[PDB]
RNA sequence: AUAAUAGUAAAGAUGAAAUAAAUAAUUAUAAGACUAAUAUAUGUGAAAAUAUUAAUUAAAUAUUAACUGACAUUGAGGGAUUAAAACUAGAGUAGCGAAACGGAUUCGAUACCCGUGUAGUUCUAGUAGUAAACUAUGAAUACAAUUAUUUAUAUAUAUAUAUAUAAAUAAUAAAUGAAAAUGAAAGUAUUCCACCUGAAGAGUACGUUAGCAAUAAUGAAACUCAAAACAAUAGACGG
């Protein structure tokens, strides 16, 4: 099944804002590819201010690095990833939504589909045939 | 053909029964399972009238017997306890 | 058999374009039964049933 | 450090609630009127009053049904009045 | 038969129109057909419609949408004022000219493919001119076309290897050119939007040909003077020209050097006074509007 | 049946409930 | 006074045709009465054919359909179809749960 | 490295219930040497400046002005209590920095407080008020309210 | 893991652009032109992302019986 | 609820009242229950029910193609599910709240209003099978005159509407009806099931079956009476 993870990582060090996000993406990506899974895309969303002050593991946060990760795995692996994210102190909020593949095998991230690009081939073919 | 319909229902019955064994309080899908099992009985009862030779061949291959098909069945609480549907 | 179709079809197309005849090919001539290594032998190793269906449907 | 000092203005107003008005030093009574409009367009006074006492779900459903009917009935009434006025203007 | 007669009846001649009779947007041209009744028929509320128009109506001109409705009334507005805008334009005797120097749309000119060198610009305009098309009916232009174009694959898999084989073995820069031409050549026979609904030229506002001089008892008229009104007392924001109301049209007025002092004096009531203007040129835009340029002739 | 008529059944049900509570109480003391 | 409130004067666009009635107060009142946000469709993503549920991670677009306090607007105000209103509300509720809106 | 407590603004909070009106005047104090402390992260600094400590200066109710029992929840009680607050803010030299008014509920004293601040009684305080806001607390489901009163 | 390390570096790099969704960025046809060309040309297409026509012509001795035909014509 | 902080002297409640370093404000911590807008319960579900988010499993739509060849309808008995309250066992217990104990009101107040608030309301595993469990309207099939409004599928184009065919809802013709009204049924017909035969006695008594229990199902007769009931009409009256 195709899944879309949206994680809000903590920005502890203002000098290295995209450090825990890179370390986290590697941890999650390794779980996926080591359990028969495929990582289709990793779309960084940048530092954004949280809608409110949020709390996690007796800590407070006002900003986080947003990142998206489109990956293919089994339901058991998807639940394992979610369990690790809900326990990691780095992760402030994490959501995994299923992306239906009943009609087509290649679906882009919701962010891209919102912009009209329905498949990764459309994104790649707009970076080769026109770039 | 009635034999094909019974076989196709058997696959779904087997899958639905496995679901119920893990979701014993899912009464909505227990009701669906009951109706599907009763539908399979109806199609096979017609087959026995239409082509008796195929009927006996079909039920033997599916693992059923004439009694399972002709006898009134309600998949009630006594059945769940006499055949240990949920185990223990 | 670690040998893969793609790799085997990449040796029958390089040996047929370079002239090399390592014993692997003889083995490949047994893995697939393709005694002769020509451009019209890889095309018959990769035939898909769909192609036959398309012609039966036209008839 | 100063990085945490020069980035507090937006941060302060980035977590807004939507129930605040910047007072117009000239006409300070116009800002209180603007705040009142927000309260009524978010039904804040009505919600607060409706949360003072518990109402049974059946009664809640009845009131919601009746209120919707009255809202739709008023829209149908206004549509018919517009037709009357237009018909009168053309001499019907 | 009765059906044949009905198709040719005067009511059938009026094209179906459901456009709002009360429109508050920007009006660039007439939207409804003006209906006129003679004085004798008006005395009897006869307009050639289904039902008698209410006697309150004293005008002899109306515009309507529906002959009858569920409300048992006719949907009409007793106005015919777009005819006076056209007749006032005729009185100003300013021919409409093309700012792009295009051929006259009212003459059957022998045109050539000079602009047809943009075959890939307009052949794809059929699928790319979908600014306001449904999200799925426009998507039906992708599979429906793909099958039609895919049915010409065999024809183009032989013509291209018989007329330009070198390109197929060297580069596709020219192959793409042969593709755009192929479809158009095989589409000119087809009828895709064979009827074009775009406004043709002036749209009927003026059928006057440029060139003629206006003879007068005081000699040939060299500059057309027309009374008008200045709407704003401050030039259009971001534009170096004010706006005037001349003959039912809003024009852009250019002043000689300075703005008359009556502007500051009058202020927002400047529209209450009438000035004399000179109509420099009149152009037609694709939206169907008329771009009238004027000049505030001031007593000197 | 109307509310008026329902009220007669209501009274009969109340008197039966009142009598059964009364009987219960006695059994408790007599037990 | 040489000044008039904008609400008491109509500015005729350039290139448009007008009637004498366009200078009256009736035109002013008539334009107020029939002033509807009909140009929203061309600027309304959710009235274009896109699935509102694909915007659950784009709070900026979703924030156009909630009040200042975050209350989802009734369909009477949004003007969306039943399906889009249903999908849009789901997107907003999901966005709120993820921690973005 | 040294406590440098300074006032940044004042908060005038009004709680307008059905039976009383409570008016609190507070000071938003900021230790201007907080960033000069050791072992302080960028997050702790930003979190300290996003919710600065507050100190209560004036606390008033309608019973402090002599209104008793049922009179405490009336319009006149709130208007006079609002005046006494606007006076005590000038008599304590607390009208130098900007004031932010926070109103809580919609009792009869809410409109009296607004009238007393947009009128003569609050002509000094109103000049310093920079932001007005509402802080009415609503519940999304939450605890069960008491049963409706049959009266 | 090699692909993962290369992807992470290329996406979380200062040079890389990140979808911050703060403004309506400005600029279909590209992907629609690849479809049109692959529908007309088919096997004899120049698109990097071709259709099954090319794979069908290969296994049907068409892309080869046409290459020889073109070359024979050139002769 | 607890703690801190400054800051004070009243606070809380009501028709008005009185009963039990505060209230208010800003922080921090803990716990249980609930689910604002959207929202129409629209829709979905056999009914009961069902609206904070995600995931897993199961079920559910339309058209087309092929296939089976009456395999269907209804359904006694039977089976399954079934709100709230109640009960058994173990956890939980913020708020609400039978009872109980107090404060008021009143001529009296075993009430309505206020306080303190136990069971219960929550979760897990069970028992029980009852509601104005209501559309007070069993299910299925064939059929009959219109309009309006949505929804869905399809078709077309001079590309955004237009034309079709279903479904839903609203108002109706006919028809039906004691009328109120029903309106695609409460119409025209067919098939199957449940149920009724004056009121009161009575859904009671007795027996039986089932349940830990409360109870649930089944379910009379005597005596007495010439009543009793529904729709609608005109009044009178209404804090
Ligand atoms: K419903
Ligand atoms: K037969
Ligand atoms: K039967
Ligand atoms: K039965
Ligand atoms: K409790
Ligand atoms: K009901
Ligand atoms: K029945
Ligand atoms: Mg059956
Ligand atoms: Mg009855
Ligand atoms: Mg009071
Ligand atoms: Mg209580
Ligand atoms: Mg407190
Ligand atoms: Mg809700
Ligand atoms: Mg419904
Ligand atoms: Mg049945
Ligand atoms: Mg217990
Ligand atoms: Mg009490
Ligand atoms: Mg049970
Ligand atoms: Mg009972
Ligand atoms: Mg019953
Ligand atoms: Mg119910
Ligand atoms: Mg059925
Ligand atoms: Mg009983
Ligand atoms: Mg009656």
């Amino acid at each position: 099944m195709l899944y879309e993870l949206i994680g809000l990582v903590r920005i502890t060090n203002s000098n290295a804002p995209k450090l825990e996000a890179k370390e986290l993406s590697s941890t999650i990506g390794k779980l996926i590819i080591q359990n028969r899974g495929v990582v289709r895309d990793i779309v960084p969303m940048g530092i954004r201010y949280l809608p409110k002050i949020m709390k996690k593991d007796q800590e407070k946060h006002f900003r986080a690095y947003h990142f998206l990760m489109l990956f293919d795995s089994s339901a058991a692996v998807q639940s394992e990833i979610l369990r690790t994210l809900k326990k990691d102190p780095r992760v402030i909020r994490s959501s995994i939504v299923k992306v239906d593949l009943d009609k087509q095998l290649d679906r882009a991230s919701s962010l891209h589909r919102s912009l009209g690009k329905k498949s990764i081939l459309e994104l790649v073919n707009e970076d080769y045939q026109s770039i | 053909s009635s034999e094909v319909q019974a076989a196709c229902m058997t696959v779904r019955i087997q899958n639905m029964a496995n679901h119920i064994k893990e979701h014993r309080k899912d009464f909505a899908n227990t009701r669906n399972l009951r109706i599907l099992v009763q539908q399979r009985q109806a199609i096979l009862r017609y087959l026995k009238r239409d082509n008796p030779e195929k009927y006996y061949w079909t039920i033997q291959k599916l693992g059923l017997n004439d009694a399972a098909i002709t006898d009134e069945f309600n998949m009630d609480r006594r059945y769940m306890q006499d055949y240990e549907f949920f185990g223990d | 058999e670690k040998t893969t179709l793609l790799r085997d079809i990449r040796t029958i197309q390089d040996a047929l374009s370079s002239g090399s005849t390592p014993k692997e090919l003889l083995e490949i001539k047994q893995r697939y039964g393709i005694q002769d290594f020509s451009q019209e032998t890889v095309r018959q190793l990769l035939q898909l049933d769909i192609s036959g269906l398309e012609v039966n449907l036209e008839k | 450090a100063e990085i945490a000092r020069s980035s507090v203005e937006n941060a302060q107003m980035r977590f807004n609630s939507g129930k605040s008005i910047i007072v117009n030093k000239n006409n300070p009574a116009e800002s209180f009127k603007r705040l009142n409009r927000i309260m009524f367009e978010n039904n804040i006074p009505g919600d607060k009053r409706s949360q003072r006492f518990y109402m049974k779900p059946g009664k809640v459903a009845e009131l919601k049904r009746s209120q919707r009917h009255r809202k739709e009935f008023m829209m149908g009434f206004k549509r018919l009045i517009e037709i009357v006025k237009d018909a009168k203007r053309k001499g019907y | 038969t009765l059906a044949e007669l009905l198709g040719r009846s005067r009511i059938a001649q009026v094209a179906n129109n459901h456009k709002p009779l009360t429109y508050t947007g920007k009006k660039f041209h007439p939207t409804h057909q003006i209906i006129e009744t003679k004085p004798s028929t008006l005395y009897r509320q006869e307009w050639g419609l289904k039902s008698a128009i209410p006697s309150k109506i004293k005008s002899r001109y109306l515009v309507y949408n529906d002959l009858d409705t569920l409300e048992r009334i006719t949907t009409f507005e007793p106005r015919g004022g777009t005819q006076w805008n056209r007749l006032r334009f005729q009185e100003m005797g300013v021919p409409i000219v093309s700012n792009i120097g295009r051929q006259n749309p009212f003459f059957k000119y022998i045109s050539r493919p000079e602009d047809e060198s943009h075959a890939k610009l307009s052949l794809f305009k059929e699928m790319k001119g979908d600014t306001d098309i449904s999200p799925a009916a426009m998507k039906k232009r992708l599979k429906k076309i793909t099958a039609l174009i895919r049915s010409f694959q065999d024809e183009f898999k032989e013509w291209l290897v018989e007329n330009h084989p070198d390109e197929l073995k060297l580069n596709s820069n020219k192959l793409e050119d042969y593709v755009v031409k192929f479809l158009n050549k095989k589409l000119e026979t087809k009828t895709n939007k064979k009827f074009n609904t775009e406004i043709i030229g002036t749209g009927g506002l003026s059928y006057s040909l440029p060139g003629k001089l206006k003879n007068s008892p005081n000699g040939v008229i060299q500059r057309t003077v027309v009374p008008g009104r200045i709407l704003n007392v401050v030039k259009e924001n971001n534009d170096n020209k004010w706006l005037a109301a001349i003959g039912g049209f809003v024009a852009d007025v250019v002043f000689f050097q300075s703005p008359p002092s009556s502007f500051n004096s009058m202020g927002d009531f400047i529209r209450m006074k009438t000035f004399l203007f000179e109509i420099l040129e009149a152009s037609m835009e694709k939206n169907g509007s008329v771009s009238m340029h004027a000049r505030l002739l001031e007593p000197q | 049946d109307s509310v008026m008529r329902k009220r007669k059944k209501k009274m009969k049900k109340h008197k039966l409930r009142k009598r059964r509570k009364r009987e219960k109480a006695e059994r408790r003391k007599l037990s | 006074t040489k000044k008039i409130d904008q609400s008491l004067s109509k500015k005729l666009p350039k290139g448009t045709i007008y009637d004498p009635f366009d200078f009256s107060m009736g035109r002013i009142h008539l334009d107020r009465k029939y002033q509807a946000n009909k140009n929203s469709n061309r600027n309304d993503i959710m009235k274009s054919g896109a699935n509102p549920l694909e915007f659950y991670a784009r709070p900026r677009i979703l924030s156009r359909y909630v009040t200042s306090t975050g209350r989802i607007q009734h369909r009477d105000i949004t003007g969306l179809s039943a399906k889009n209103q249903r999908r849009l509300s789901k997107a907003i509720r999901r966005c709120q749960a993820i921690g973005l809106m | 490295y040294k406590p440098k407590e300074e006032v940044v603004k004042y908060i005038l909070h009004g709680k307008f219930t059905k039976n009383n009106t409570h008016l609190t005047f507070s000071s938003v104090v900021e230790d201007k040497n907080f960033h000069k402390n050791k072992g302080l992260t960028y997050n702790d600094t930003m979190l300290y400046y996003l919710n600065l400590p507050q100190k209560v200066k004036i606390s008033l109710s309608t019973g402090c002005l002599g209104f008793r029992k049922a009179a405490r929840g009336e319009y006149e009680a709130a208007f006079q209590t609002s005046g006494r607050m606007f006076e005590l803010i000038k008599e304590k030299n607390m009208l130098n920095k900007d004031i932010e008014v926070v109103m809580d509920d919609f009792g009869k004293g809410r409109a009296a407080f607004i009238s007393a601040l947009v009128g003569k009684e609050g002509a000094s305080v109103v000049k310093k008020v920079v932001k007005i806001s509402d802080a009415t607390k609503l519940k999304f489901g939450g605890v069960r309210s008491p049963k409706m009163r049959r009266l | 893991e090699s692909q993962l390390l290369k992807k992470i570096d290329k996406v979380f790099n200062d040079e890389t652009e990140e979808f911050t969704d703060a403004y309506d960025v400005t600029s279909g046809n590209t992907t629609l032109q690849t479809q049109i060309n692959n529908a007309i040309m088919g096997s004899l297409s120049n698109e990097k992302f071709f259709d099954i026509s090319l794979v069908d012509s290969y296994l049907n001795k068409d892309l080869k019986n046409i290459s020889n035909k073109i070359d024979s014509k050139l002769n």
